DNA sequence: ATTCGCCGTGTCCCTCTCGCTCCTATAGGTTAGACTTTAAGTCAATAC
RNA sequence: AGCGA
DNA sequence: GTATTGACTTAAAGTCTAACCTATAGGATACTTACAGAGGGACACGGCGAAT
């Protein structure tokens, strides 16, 4: 039962220190055995995060209007590019920029 | 192996205890509590709108 | 300067009027007990009494205005004893100010019921008048709560007990030591050491404890939707029932107002006899324990 | 000596986020405690 | 009061 | 099944006495001045000098 309720109802991820606007970002969640929240490795750039230990927070919008403007303003496909410059943040870095 | 494990970590809430004077939920995993929405978070959430 | 004490500008302040002596304290007490009787006696003849004359009203006016100058007078003169007398107790008191006016008011006390025919010095009465006040108003605004006085002063005689045979003996007493000492018994002297409790601060540095005072009486949020549910499931067994039974139900247990309604209030408004309803709930009540109307009803416990 | 223009010194509000572990005497109010009364709840039998 | 990012 | 009467016990008051806290007053030798025991920017309250 706890899949179907989980089913299209974004959540949203804090990290602190909030330099900046993407430092909350929506995402669908899914569900996954074990007990750490497993991240996107594409927003690492721009939630400052390494994987060093750092932790996160998942929040709940609940109102229809919340779970609307996290759907529409907040989710992860739609904020790529920096407030500041334009340039992509979502863009390959590191290992895959290797590759 | 260090003292930084996963289950003295993960933390969540619903519904739990609450602050006296102030109405606010609490704080600390000890308690429930949730996470401080802090102001530059509100700071983010005002620039997206 | 940064003149701003107001210890040192009232100690500069009495400073001002000169200390009296034994003949010069009888004269005041005198012009002080002669005004008294002589506003007495011009009250007493303005109210369907005497014209009084207009030199006799006139100096015996003086008589009056003269007695309270004189009071006044004795007052600042002791002032200098009340500040000397309440330096002792400063330490476990309030502001200390406070203790000095209470010390005034009871120099006021003291000079209204002061005997100079016993041929005395007044500082000794005015001393013991001055600490009773003192003790007494110390006591009723210790504390944010309020212990009155003959249980402060058997926790003061525990204090002092304790305290000296820590002295004597080094160790900390007993509950049944102190009960034995006092003469009293160790759930008495439990008792006294109970209410000997002082609140903490909710403001201290850790931050503050208040940030963690989980408000365990407060909403549940989850029994409240939970009892909304009950009270809907039960209208709807209720419903399930007969009307009759439904309503003697609700009149018994108050379903309907809050008001428990009884078996001579439910038989009246229903015009039979409180048997006949009695055999009313019994039947209802086992129709009810039948578990096919208690199934839903179950988990609510 | 006052005016106006400079200096000079003294007193005060503010500085990233998130998490975890002393005595006496009177008089009056209160409650408490037990005895007594009464409406109340029950049980047994019963007639329709 | 101590600690992690 | 539904509505009754006559014991038979029971909780809820009602009351009487009471007993035990609790608030208040007084204490009559002499008794006479608390204590002390960061830094930075900025503005406002005030040194030093030319002019009338
Ligand atoms: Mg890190």
């Amino acid at each position: 039962v706890l899949e179907e309720v989980i089913a299209e109802h974004p959540v949203l991820l804090n990290r602190a220190p909030t330099l900046h606007r993407l430092g909350i970002q929506a995402f669908e969640p899914m569900l996954v055995e074990g007990k750490a929240i497993q991240l996107h490795p594409l927003v690492c750039e721009a939630f400052n995060a390494d994987f060093d230990g750092d932790q996160m927070a998942v929040h709940l919008p609940l109102s229809a209007e919340a779970q609307a403007e996290a759907r529409i303003l907040m989710l992860s496909s739609n904020n790529i590019l920096s407030p500041a410059s334009g340039r992509p943040l979502a863009m390959p870095r590191l290992d895959m920029v290797t590759g | 192996k260090l003292h930084h494990l996963v289950d003295d970590k993960i933390h969540a809430r619903s519904t739990g205890p609450y602050s006296m004077i102030t109405q606010q939920p609490l704080g600390g995993k000890a308690q429930f509590g949730g996470q401080r929405f802090g102001e530059m978070e509100c700071w983010a959430m005002q620039a997206y709108g | 300067t940064a003149s701003a004490d107001s210890v040192r500008a009232y100690l500069k302040q009495i400073g001002k009027v000169a200390l009296l002596n034994a003949e010069e304290e009888v004269e005041l007490a005198k012009r002080i007990e002669a005004g008294l009787y002589a506003t007495q006696l011009m009250t007493e003849l303005s109210e369907r009494g005497e014209k009084l004359p207009a030199a006799q009203r006139r100096d015996m006016m003086w008589i009056c205005r003269d007695g309270d100058r004189a009071k006044n007078h004795l007052l600042e003169a002791n002032l200098r004893l009340v500040v000397s007398l309440a330096k002792r107790y400063t330490g476990r008191g309030m502001a200390f100010l406070d203790l000095i006016q209470e010390g005034n008011l009871g120099l006021i006390r003291a000079v209204e019921k002061f005997d100079y025919t016993k041929g005395y010095k007044f500082s000794t009465y005015a001393t013991w008048w001055i600490r009773q006040a003192i003790t007494r108003a110390m006591a009723d605004q210790a504390r944010t709560i309020r212990i009155p006085v003959h249980m402060v002063e058997v926790i003061n005689k525990l204090g002092r007990i304790q305290r000296e045979l820590l002295q004597d003996l080094g160790r900390e007493p007993t509950p049944e030591e102190l009960a034995k000492e006092m003469d009293i018994t160790p759930e008495k002297v439990l008792e006294i050491q109970q209410y000997a409790r002082e609140p903490i601060s909710l403001d201290q540095t850790i931050s503050q404890l208040g940030d963690f005072i989980e408000d365990s009486e407060a909403v549940v949020a989850v029994d409240a939707v939970s009892f909304t549910l009950l009270q809907d499931q039960l209208q709807s067994v209720l419903d399930t029932l007969s009307e009759r039974e439904a309503g003697v139900v609700r009149l018994r247990f108050g379903l309907t107002d809050g008001q428990p309604r009884t078996l001579d209030e439910i038989g009246q408004v229903y015009g039979v006899t409180r048997e006949r309803i009695r055999q009313i709930e019994s039947k209802t009540m086992s129709k009810l324990r039948h578990p096919s109307r208690s199934q839903v009803l179950r988990d609510y416990l």
